[PDB]
DNA sequence: GCATCCGTGAGTAGAGAAGCACAATTTAACACTTTTGTCAAG
DNA sequence: CTTGACAAAAGTGTTAAATTGTGCTATACTGGGAGCCGTCACGGATGC
């Protein structure tokens, strides 16, 4: 987040726009408490059998 | 019995949606005014 | 002439013989009602 | 700035194609008590 | 209300057949297959 904030001060509009996209994702994980490695599955949930009868 | 119908409860389709969302590795939880989890499954899906 | 009153219709009416068909869409095969009945397996909603 | 590929969306009802050998596990047929249930006795 | 004893019902321990799981076949064999198509506009990104 600190590095992306520093890039947000770059005078190029494209650089600021790209940094904003990354920092929105970064701040979403920070505020919600979600842990980024949870986007990779180690255990796959199995739907209850009556919902797949 | 000649009585008025009672107050309704949560639809079973919403329960299906929550479980299907959980099958997508998404933690969908219903909360109350105080952000505490509320069990809409009547304790039938809680492990002890 | 009007069969209810016996008085003539105030203006002449186009009366003739025309060929009219009876179509397959009949109210006997289309009327349906249900109070309670079969429900879906997963959604538990009434069938269609 | 621009050109391109990918992704998204596009009305509601109803009616409609190997054997075979052998071991390992399970099923089913028995016997067995052992257990409830029951109709005499007070 | 207790015998009580008694047969049916049920439980139970063996044993058999039956069903099921697994291993193994020794000429040589060494990079697949089906599609392939008549929509259109719209973001959004991805690079140029």
């Amino acid at each position: 987040e600190k590095e992306l904030l520093e890039e947000m001060k770059h005078p190029s509009r494209a650089r600021r726009a790209k940094a904003r996209k990354r920092l929105e994702v970064v701040r979403a994980f920070l505020d919600s408490g979600n842990r980024p490695e949870w986007m990779i599955l180690e255990a796959v949930p199995v739907l209850p059998p009556d919902l797949r009868p | 019995k000649g009585e008025d119908v009672p107050e309704p409860s949560v639809p079973e389709s919403f329960r299906v949606l929550v479980k299907e969302l959980q099958a997508l590795a998404l933690d969908v939880q219903t909360l109350d005014e105080k952000d505490n989890p509320v069990d809409i499954f009547e304790g039938l899906a809680s492990k002890r | 002439y009007d069969g209810r009153t016996g008085e003539p219709i105030e203006g002449p009416i186009v009366v003739g013989q025309m060929f009219i068909m009876k179509l397959y869409h009949m109210v006997e095969d289309k009327m349906h009602a249900r109070s309670t009945g079969p429900y879906s397996l997963i959604t538990q909603q009434p069938l269609g």
